[PDB]
RNA sequence: GCAGUCAAGCGUUCAUAGCGACAUUGCUUUUUGAUUCUUCGAUGUCGGCUCUUCCUAUCAUACCGAAGCAGAAUUCGGUAAGCGUUGGAUUGUUCACCCACUAAUAGGGAGUGAGCUGGGUUUAGACCGUCGUGAGACAGGUUAGUUUUACCCUACUGAU
RNA sequence: AAGCUCGUAUCAGUUUUAUGAGGUAAAGCGAAAACUUUAAAUAUGUAAGAAGUCCUUGUUUGAACGUGGACAUUUGAAUGAAGAGCUUUUAGUGGGCCAUUUUUGGUAAGCAGAACUGGCGAUGCGGGAUGAACCGAACGUAGAGUUAAGGUGCCGGAAUACACGCUCAUCAGACACCACAAAAGGUGUUAGUUCAUCUAGACAGCCGGACGGUGGCCAUGGAAGUCGGAAUCCGCUAAGGAGUGUGUAACAACUCACCGGCCGAAUGAACUA
């Protein structure tokens, strides 16, 4: 920086003086076996029963959810593992905001996981975008964008994802 | 996973219209005890809401001066802001505060113990574990 | 790069002459005698002309040829010692508490007697060394001086003397009360 | 860091003078 | 060394090396100045303050005054009888010795003879040199100045130049109060006796100018003549 | 081995409207006769396009030194094809024999750098013929004129088992 | 972690084919110490009396170093395992908590499933819940329930 | 095995010759890398004579199938050797581990399923201190000689051999290696590479200079190069920043960056191993 010194967009004036194919980002990701994720959970004094199972993997759920009875119950999603808001991010501007999940469209790896909801990595999911305030020429305004899960969120507890544009 | 037209594309949408019918509705509605809900229906929430308080946030004062500027070695502020308007005012400003504070002791006296306690020497009893109950994780 | 050969002279002025067999190294001159053991040192030494001396290493890798250098300093320093003779000057400042310094023999062996350093009931005892000598200096406050032929031995007996009266748990900057070395020289001067 | 370096360049320039000549004429 | 070594002492300053480019500059203009001007000479200025030679440098402005390096200077002129610009050159150029210091003019031998005779300014006394005074301390308090006025007058010294005091000017002393004093009237100087290094400093450090400088010349060339003269004046 | 040099000439191979091919000569250096001609051919790869059944050897000959009986100064460049990257390099050596350098060179670089005779492909050897042209300063020692130096603290070869003498290192 | 930004360098040679350290910007919820009473499915056994030893990744004692270290008290760091590291309450459970003494109540390993036990292995009895047309089994929950060596070799402790 | 129905000049985990293919590009030049011809083994397939060739001219000029004749061993590349298929039949066995080479899909990192060839299983022996897969190795019983891999201070048979270098580790290394902790940290040592500086005197030391517009403008209780914010210019110069740091309430004084005198010959910087 010395050595630099020793030799010698455009913006209005109110935002100047300041500062800030049709292919899917992650195509083919890793997939996962059947038998993990599903964790068996055994039942009985002499716990010789199996049939339940306990999805590992982070989920979304619902909006409207409740649980069902213990005995009519199968496949357990446990609360601790129910992600409610992503931290979606943009190719464009380059700015993160944290959003509200809508629903759970494509998971890679088969059509159950999109049913139960299994975020995992690869997953599209709808994304509530309203404080980005996205508008489409016709002049409505939206919230609903499909955004693509860039992270394994097991592995740390933050889901993240892509805005497909 | 399949490339496709959908996505990028957007889902979801609101009209226009329907922002100034939805905004209207939190004014009207109104819940009734009786009546409970069912369903929500899916609706983008943070536009419809923001309320008009009378008020305003606080000025971020860390963006006009930092810290090291506030006070340090390096501190650039001679003098204080706002400051006082008049030394009338300001000696109005004390005798106020004065009694506002022996207030506060003679109250917090009669509110108490605990410091003559601590003065004579003794602590309270341990909280027995049964009142907990329950609570409990 | 390993070099075949490489030398130092040593210069000898008229009042000493110096005498070496094997790597034991003998001066001797007016205010007296030196001795000193460099048997460890492992270089060669040759005489020219009385007043030059040549100490050389054949074959000298790196840390060998700086240990040569080091001879060369420490038989000047001998010579320095025995004509021009070695002084130190020490002076101890207190805050509160008056340091009061003697030299008292004990069965003839000679120590520096600290009291009363920063108000300690304790007395530090400093044994002075052979071949130095203590005296308190005249017309000046809290001086006293250290003076004797061998380097080593005068600088050494002027160190412990300050690490003697170290202050502990107590901060530097608040506490300045202590014995340090003021100046250095000869004894002989007046150069 | 040699002793007879510029003859090379010679010895490459004289050597060249032919390869320039002996293929066209 | 491959390693081990002494690291230098790197620091960001604005000024940069001259190197080559300069030293070619004094040698293409001495050579210049020789055809044009026509009485050269060359000082010996061993010290110098530089607001004495910017007053020597106006007192004319047309007559040139160019200092360098000796070892350029005599290139310049020539070492040898073969190589030099102008016949008999080298002979004056052979018995400089300190800092010159050399001067080119267009002017009268008998004013400048007369100039640099009648020329004396006042400055330091300056290591290896005696210089006629004697200074004893006064035995309270020092001042500034060091009793070369009246004490009501100056201001005590500054503590910060205490431990200079007492580890390089030597002169023992202790601080009572801010203010630096010793017991005794420590001498710093005799009169008719040289300076030893450390002695200079101390009258540099109160700031006694009690030493004449005057310039002196010895040599003396002249263009049309082609013949050098060499005149005592100091 | 202990090294021979050698000249070796070979030709490429003779075809039809192709008569007397250039001649391409080397100086190899090598224990024997076998292995400068496999060194050659690797030689000549390189350059251009060749291979051993396409070509030929014309005439192997060795080449003995002219003077060794007279002490020379050598400077040989050489480079080698690692780790990383190649580069080159510049050293001197004091030796009587050409052959005798490069054998002391090999032993020298086969300590430095982990490297092979296959690795190391030697540029060329000079004599130097007038001295004060020797940069290096390890060299440039033993130029000096008078030269006198004693035994390097003489080690004596022990013979027997027991000795009843004391051994003195003599000197 | 994800998405970027600068660029000491790699990429056979190489600035602008792709990679890329050290730095660095984005939110995971209000800039005025307000509370923020959030405790959200461990499907696997450990826990404790007695007694020994080891590690150091040092809580205390020893000696040092650095801090606005005036004392006094403390924080951060260095060598250091010589020597210590406790008393109780709480099973509508204690993977923890609190209050009390104390110079200090540091963290671990080999533990002590044949030295002795409490929960859990765990069977036959019984009741309540859920499921099953039923025999029965389990989302549960509660209560009752015999494994008892040494006299052999070695080790250890004493003894001829 | 019992066999006998061949012991024929036929067979082969092989090479060469001819021809085919991936055509990777390295030759190579076009008519202005786009050609479109052609070359080296890298690897896989076919073919290389006894019913074999040629003349004569039937069947439905040519082509495929034929009628009748004449032509024998350098008989149609190399090297090897005789052990190939039958008809009946009848014992045991039917999933598995390691490495190597191709190749397809893969991330925290392992790796996964295909193809081939080795090794072990049924297999001792020499070495690797010890050891399923590592280096060597054609098991009747003895004798002599010479070696493999591995070794030659002592344990331990065999140089405390010879030669050139490098290394000092306050618990080196003697190696699993063509990896992992790995990328870097060191005023540890040696050898290189590329730029600079230098008898117009370098590098290191001391000694002297380091100045004038000026205490530059705003800022302020006070800021004079050095608490700060914007500029960062001109002059005289051998050289001297509207200032690298220590320092004063402010100045002062010292310092460096830059010149210069003394001394005298090599030195500095950044990389590679």
């Amino acid at each position: 920086a010395h050595e630099q010194s020793k030799v010698k967009d455009a913006l209005p004036t109110y935002l100047l003086d300041r500062e800030q194919k049709f292919s899917v980002p992650l195509p083919k990701v890793r997939g996962i076996s059947e038998e993990e994720m599903f964790k068996v959970i055994k039942t009985g004094k002499s716990r010789s029963k199996s049939w339940k199972r306990m999805i590992t993997k982070h989920t979304f759920v619902g909006e409207g959810f409740t649980r069902r009875p213990v005995k009519m119950e199968r496949i357990i999603r446990p609360s601790a593992l129910r992600q409610k808001k992503a931290n979606v991010t943009h190719p464009e501007l380059g700015v993160t905001v944290f959003l509200p999940i809508l629903a759970v469209k494509k998971n890679p790896q088969s059509p159950m996981y999109t049913q139960l909801g299994v975020l995992t990595k690869g997953t599209i999911i709808e994304v509530n975008v309203s404080e980005l305030g996205m508008v489409t020429a016709g002049g409505k305004v939206v919230w609903g964008k499909y955004a693509q899960v860039t992270n394994e969120p097991d592995r740390d507890g933050c889901v993240n994802a892509v805005l497909l544009v | 996973v399949q490339p496709d037209r959908r996505w990028f594309g957007n889902t979801r949408v609101i009209s226009q219209d329907a922002l100034q019918h939805f905004r209207s509705a939190l004014g009207e509605t109104q819940k009734d005890t009786y009546q409970v809900l069912l369903r929500r229906n899916k609706l983008p929430m943070s536009l419809l809401e923001e309320k008009d308080a009378d008020e305003s946030p606080k000025a971020r004062i860390l963006d006009t001066e930092s810290y090291a500027d506030a006070f340090g070695p390096k501190a650039q502020r001679k003098r204080p802001r706002l400051a006082a308007s008049n030394l009338e005012d300001l000696v109005k400003a004390t005798n106020e505060d004065i009694t506002k504070y022996e207030e506060k002791q003679v109250l917090d006296a009669t509110l108490g113990g605990n410091q003559e306690d601590k003065e004579n020497g003794w602590t309270s009893a341990a909280k027995e574990a049964i009142f907990s109950k329950g609570q409990s994780k | 790069m390993k070099y075949i050969q490489t030398e130092q002279q040593i210069e000898v002025p008229e009042g000493v002459t110096v005498s070496i067999k094997s790597r034991i190294v003998k001066v001797v001159g007016p205010r007296g005698t030196l001795t000193k053991n460099l048997k460890h040192i492992d270089v060669t030494f040759t005489k020219v002309n009385n007043q030059l001396i040549k100490v050389a290493v054949h074959n000298g890798g790196r840390k060998h040829v700086a240990a040569l250098r080091t001879v060369k300093s420490l038989v000047d320093n001998m010579i320095t010692g025995v004509t021009k003779g070695y002084k130190y000057k020490m002076r101890y400042v207190y805050a509160h508490f008056p340091i009061n310094v003697n030299i008292v023999e004990k069965d003839g062996a000679k120590f520096i007697e600290v009291r009363n350093f920063l108000g300690d009931k304790k007395i530090r005892n400093v044994p002075v060394r052979d071949g130095v000598t203590i005296e308190f200096s005249t017309n000046v406050k809290d001086e006293i001086v250290l003076s004797g032929n061998s380097v080593e031995d005068v600088s050494q007996n002027a160190a412990d003397l300050q690490q003697i009266c170290r202050v502990r748990n107590k901060d530097i900057r608040k506490f300045l009360d202590g014995i340090y070395v003021s100046h250095k020289g000869f004894i002989t001067e007046d150069l | 860091n040699f002793p007879y370096k510029a003859k090379i360049l010679e010895e490459i320039e004289a050597k060249k003078m032919k390869d320039l000549e002996e293929r066209e004429l | 060394m491959p390693r081990s070594k002494r690291s230098k002492l790197v620091t960001l300053a604005q000024t940069d090396k001259k190197g080559r480019e300069n030293k070619e500059r004094i040698f293409d203009e001495v050579r210049e100045a020789l055809d044009t001007y026509r009485y050269v000479w060359v000082l010996h200025l061993d010290d110098v303050r530089t607001p004495v030679l910017q007053e020597i440098r106006t007192s004319w402005a047309g007559s040139k005054l160019i200092m360098g390096k000796r070892k350029v200077l005599q290139k310049a002129l020539g070492e040898k009888r073969e190589e030099e610009y102008k016949e008999n050159l080298y002979q004056l150029s052979k018995l400089c010795s300190g800092v010159t210091g050399l001067l080119f003019t267009d002017e009268d031998v008998n004013t400048v003879k007369e100039y640099f005779k009648s020329y004396v300014r006042s400055d330091y006394s300056r290591p290896n040199t005696k210089a006629p005074l004697t200074f004893t301390i006064p035995e309270g308090i020092v001042y500034s100045r060091g009793g070369q006025i009246p004490a009501e007058e100056d201001v005590p010294m500054i503590h910060s130049l205490e431990p200079t005091m007492r580890n390089k000017f030597e002169i023992p002393t202790k601080i009572k109060a801010g203010k630096i004093t010793i017991d005794s009237p420590y001498l710093v100087c005799t009169e008719g006796e040289k300076l030893d290094v450390r002695q200079a400093l101390i009258l540099k450090q109160f700031g006694i100018a009690a030493s004449e400088f005057k310039v002196k010349v010895s040599a003396y060339y002249d263009n049309d003549s082609s013949t050098v003269e060499s005149t005592n004046i100091n | 081995a202990h090294f021979k040099e050698y000249q070796v000439i070979g030709r490429r191979l003779p075809t039809e409207s192709v008569p007397e091919p250039k001649l391409f000569r080397m100086r190899i250096f090598a224990s024997n006769e076998v292995i400068a001609k496999s060194r050659y051919w690797y030689f000549l790869q390189k350059l251009h396009k060749v291979k051993k059944a396409s070509g030929e050897i014309v005439s192997i000959n060795q080449i003995n030194e002219a003077h060794p009986t007279k002490v020379k100064n050598f400077g040989v460049w050489v480079r080698y094809d690692s780790r990383s990257g190649t580069h080159n390099m510049y050293k001197e050596i004091r030796d009587v024999s050409r052959v005798a350098a490069v054998e002391t060179l090999y032993q020298d670089m086969a300590a430095r750098h982990r490297a092979r005779f296959r690795s190391i492909h030697i540029l060329k050897v000079a004599e130097i013929e007038k001295t004060a042209d020797v940069k290096r300063q390890y060299v440039k020692q033993f130029l000096t004129k008078d030269l006198k130096f004693p035994l390097p603290h003489r080690v004596q070869k022990s013979t027997k088992t027991f000795s009843y003498k004391r051994p003195s290192t003599f000197y």
